[PDB]
């Protein structure tokens, strides 16, 4: 579970970048 | 009768399956067969493209974690749900949580443990409509995923 803010924050990144297509 | 859970089974199961054999099945969607269909052909556009650009962070993860039969697999599910512990949902979260599960069934396969990639699915599934069903519905279900996930051809 000390891994989980990766995936967040990587989920995150994904979001983002198609936020704006 | 749970039309949106058994939905988002049906997507996240075969693009588990999918990914895992190497071979797409070739039954048509279950009932509401649009919207299903758009959202694996979607889940196989964004999440190919996730795994590609993430091996190195997936790989890291799976090598980590160590799974290697169902027990692996149930406690892979409290990872997950740390995904939206923050308050925060979207698109992004929930694609990549789904890319990840098609990464670790790619690994389930390799080492002759192909009967756990169906309670890898059913687990993901799970974690997003048992936990973020009203999330979920405000989103119009799979649709808003179809629609967030779209790219705009503006010429
Ligand atoms: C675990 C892993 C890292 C982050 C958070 C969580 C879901 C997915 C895979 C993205």
């Amino acid at each position: 579970i000390w891994l989980a803010q990766g995936g967040r924050r990587l989920g995150d990144e994904i979001n983002a970048y198609y936020a704006r297509r | 009768s749970d039309e949106l859970y058994r939905q988002s089974l049906e997507i996240i199961s075969r693009y588990l399956r999918e990914q895992a054999t190497g071979a797409k099945d070739t039954k048509p969607m279950g009932r509401s067969g649009a919207t299903s269909r758009k959202a694996l052909e979607t889940l196989r556009r964004v999440g190919d493209g996730v795994q590609r650009n993430h091996e190195t962070a997936f790989q890291g993860m799976l090598r980590k974690l160590d799974i290697k039969n169902e027990d692996d697999v149930k406690s892979l599910s409290r990872v997950m749900i740390h995904v939206f512990s923050d308050g925060v949902t979207n698109w992004g979260r929930i694609v990549t949580l789904i890319s990840f599960g098609a990464f670790v069934a790619k690994h389930l396969k390799t080492i002759n443990q192909e009967s756990c990639i169906e309670p890898l699915a059913e687990s993901i599934t799970d974690v997003l409509v048992r936990t973020k069903r009203d999330w979920l519905v405000k989103q119009r279900g799979w649709d808003g995923f179809v629609e967030f996930f779209h790219v705009e051809d503006l010429e």
